[PDB]
RNA sequence: GGGGCCUUAGCUCAGCGGGAGAGCGCCUGCUUUGCACGCAGGAGGUCAGCGGUUCGAUCCCGCUAGGCUCCACCA
RNA sequence: CUGGGGCGGUCGCCUCCUAAAAGGUAACGGAGGCGCCCAAAGGUUCCCUCAGAAUGGUUGGAAAUCAUUCGCAGAGUGUAAA
RNA sequence: UUGGCACCUCGAUGUCGGCUCAUCGCAUCCUGGGGCUGUAGUCGGUCCCAAGGGUUGGGCUGUUCGCCCAUUAAAGCGGUA
């Protein structure tokens, strides 16, 4: 969030890379600039970014790319910067403006010097070639025209400005001017120091008076050893340069920043698309589930009130019976239910006993039709509710190929919009192979396309899971127990033993509607499990 | 709206109607025809009006074998204008007739349905005609 | 009066027969020392109406409706 | 000149249809071309003959070129039309 | 009505609207008499026979037309340079 991490990087690359005439510039990827420089007198790689998530200057792993079609951005780079000498690799004080004194014995011979400020600000960074003698932008990234409130703008004619920095100390020390009883302290690290992120802050708050620890951990940064790690603590992957401060998770020691962020994030980056989708769909299956559960209990709530049919229906029958003691001009009646209450009804004078009898039958059939319509609507609604629950049953076992597969399933359900990829299998603990019906369509492909009839099949008995099959393998005690076991610990009821999977000949395995299949004529086998046998 | 997609000359001399139909005066691609007793200049809008009439009375009615095509164009100058200053501008299309000419055959549907369908077709029209059928 | 253009998301519009969509905007969670956001999404639709077309039409056809836009001499 | 005048349009030459099978025949009728071009695009001697299609097959590819049979004739004939 | 022709009138045919006077037609505006009705009645709607009679007063605008206010049983539509 601020530049103590960035300044350690600045120093540890200033030790290294000074002495470089800039040789080549490569970029197909939108905000991943690959440089080659004659740095250390060597043709030496580098990667840069100010992508709205990715920004880092990276003595990197195997570079990605060479476009043969670089952006006009990179053509400005090759224009002004290429052939540029690295005088120095400097920090603009301590905030994340890593100065690069680009001299250039350019195509002339003149020593055209400029700055290349990179405002490394994580998400929204900006590589800025600032003409030093004039402090004017010559090509920039992020706009604020100032079309609205804030401060500065790209344009390669726009004079360069520094966004307003803040009252950071840039370092008991807190006691003099401040107090560490100011309140919640990690937020205040963020407010008050340049050694900042909210997380780095709170981790510092745990590194526990404190400012000796602060300046001495910066002295560890000055030792410049900092065996890195990615602490996978609850999936939080703190890339942190000394081994974990606190929260006590993992430590994935990357000896090099070269591999630290790229091979991790790039490994995540495709998966980060997968997680964009997975978390959109997390929130959205959450929605559609709870959504229609709410709307359908709402249906029921609104439903319970009115029937207003058989009352007056039976009495229309009564008047049809006593259709010889009537006047057209009465309200009341006299009644026996063949039961004998003698209800005195309303009968609508100026309208006949016939008219009002068949009008009672009319409102009868009317309330009947209205409520029956609403009740088949609500029947559709209840099968929809357990269809959410079935979608979810498969989803809790779903993998990312199943995420895409169910996106197809919901084009089919009409609910979504995004080639033979049927299904997969696993190694049973009994040295067999169990086909893992991993979804609705993956179950269609593993069972209705792949498996054989009269085979051994299984589905999670009222637990959120996927189905399985020992296809053309009549699962014995061991095989059936192992398959039911894999299901019993692959479900969302993986804690619950005795998953009683009904198995028998797949000939009886029903199929319908659509997605309405069953495994019947089947004897239940209660199972529990371990996990790693599947592989 | 029947059209010729391509034309040599957008315009023509107008033309005349004397004598009688050269050919197509008898149903032989279909069963039950209608033919002329007069002649005139006719629009694709009119013939397709008859089309929709007969095909709604019949609701898909059989098959037709239409006999004609509105090859001729006609012009229509702008309004409250004097003479001359070049021929007027092409306006639509025209389908010409001679008496005795068959316009629509019909087949696949009963003769009585044919009679009434082509009654409703005929009453659209400016001309005098009659029902026909194959030898 | 006539001619030409146009009616799709709350806004601006593409799409131009076999799936209604880009961006602006509202809602959702991310997170961001530029408060700038961006991210992922989500909802949001009589393709102006009528008729025909087709096996089916925003799309193809005709009409109507409007809105615009251009041009409309001497007694 | 003008289906009053005015704006506008045209003003001469050539090909065609209107043009009523000799010829001719107007309109602010319908349509196209010209104010040239070749010193070989000529004169003469001699020569052989197409346009496209099918087949096959490098680059060749739908289409260069190609053999291949079909093939008054669909091409060419300086140029518009005839 | 808007229009097309250029036929009488250029040795002259006063041209809008309005006033006074009107007056012919009737596909009728009110009144007469009918039939149909998705005409309960009352009011209505549709169509027919019917031109005998009748069919207002003002603000706006030169106006006509149109709008408006208040009526009327109604406040007609055309022709007659």
């Amino acid at each position: 969030f601020d530049g103590m991490f960035t300044y350690g990087m600045t120093h540890e690359l200033n030790e290294k890379i000074m002495g470089g005439r800039i040789t080549k510039i490569h970029q197909p990827y939108k905000h991943d600039v690959i440089f080659h420089i004659r740095a250390k007198g060597k043709n030496q790689k580098l990667l840069l970014s100010a992508h709205p998530s990715y920004s880092r200057v990276h003595i990197t792993a195997q570079a990605y790319e060479n476009p043969s079609e670089p952006p006009m951005f990179c053509m400005l780079l090759r224009k002004h910067i290429e052939g540029g000498f690295i005088e120095k690799i400097e920090q603009a004080g301590l905030d994340r403006i890593m100065i690069f004194h680009i001299k250039s014995r350019n195509e002339i011979g003149d020593e055209t010097v400029r700055k290349l400020y990179v405002e490394i600000m994580g998400r929204h960074s900006n590589i800025i070639l600032t003409d030093a003698a004039e402090n004017v932008i010559i090509d920039g990234l992020k706009h604020l025209s100032p079309s609205m409130n804030s401060y500065r703008t790209v344009l390669p004619g726009q004079d360069y400005k520094l966004p307003p920095a803040q009252d950071k100390i840039s370092p008991d020390d807190i006691l003099r001017h401040l107090s560490f009883q100011e309140g919640r302290l990690d937020k205040q690290i963020v407010d008050h120091f340049s050694g900042v992120s909210p997380l780095f802050a709170k981790e510092a708050v745990h590194r526990a008076t404190l400012p000796k620890a602060l300046l001495a951990l910066f002295a560890e940064v000055k030792e410049h050893r900092f065996i890195p790690n990615i602490t996978t603590v609850n999936g939080k992957e703190y890339f942190y340069l000394l081994e974990l401060t606190h929260l006590k998770g993992e430590a994935r020691r990357f000896d090099s920043l070269s591999e630290l962020l790229d091979r991790f994030y790039f490994g995540k980056a495709e998966r980060d698309r997968v997680k964009q989708q997975a978390q959109d769909l997390e929130r959205f299956v959450v929605n559609e589930r709870k959504k229609n559960a709410n709307k359908i209990k709402k249906l029921e709530k609104t439903l319970e009130y009115s029937e207003n049919a058989k009352e007056f229906q039976l009495y229309g029958e009564l008047l049809t019976a006593n259709l010889y003691m009537l006047k057209k001009g009465d309200k009341q009646a006299e009644v026996i239910n063949y039961e004998s209450p003698t209800i005195t009804i309303p009968l609508n004078p100026n309208k006949t006993p016939s008219e009002n009898a068949q009008a009672y039958f009319t409102k009868y059939q009317k309330a009947k039709n209205s409520v029956a319509v609403v009740e088949e609507q609500i029947r559709l609604a209840q099968e929809e509710i357990e269809y959410f629950d079935q979608l979810i049953q498969q989803l809790s076992s779903a993998s990312p190929r199943d995420i895409s597969e169910i996106r197809e399933e919901l084009v089919e359900g009409k609910y979504l919009r995004p080639h033979n990829p049927v299904l997969e299998t696993y190694e049973s603990t009994s040295g067999l192979t169990i086909l893992v019906g991993k979804n609705n369509r993956q179950n269609e492909y593993l069972t209705t396309r792949v498996a054989a009839r009269d085979d051994i099949w299984l589905h999670t008995k009222d637990i959120p899971g996927s189905h399985v099959v020992i296809r053309s393998s009549e699962p014995d005690e061991q095989t059936i127990m192992e398959a039911a076991t894999i299901a019993a610990y692959f479900s969302k009821a993986k804690d619950s033993s005795s998953v009683p999977v009904d198995y028998t000949k797949i000939r009886h395995v029903k199929k319908p509607k659509p997605g309405f299949v069953t495994y019947d004529s089947q004897h239940t086998v209660f199972v529990t499990p371990d996990a790693d046998t599947v592989i | 709206m029947l059209l010729p997609k391509r034309v040599k000359y957008r315009r023509e001399h107008r033309g005349k109607m004397r004598g009688r139909a050269k050919g197509g005066t008898e149903v032989h691609f279909g069963e039950f025809g209608i033919q002329a007793l007069e002649a005139s200049w006719i629009t694709n809008r009119q013939i397709e009006a008859a089309r929709i009439a007969m095909t709604r009375y019949m609701k898909r009615g059989g098959k037709v074998w239409i006999k004609i095509f509105p090859s001729k164009p006609y012009t229509a100058k702008p309004l409250e204008v004097r003479m001359g200053s070049g021929k007027g501008a092409p306006e639509g299309w025209v389908a010409v007739v001679k008496p005795g000419k068959v316009l629509f055959e019909i087949s696949g549907v009963s003769e009585e349905v044919a009679r009434e369908a082509l009654r409703l077709a005929s009453h659209k029209l400016p001309i005098k005609t009659k029902f026909v059928k194959r030898e």
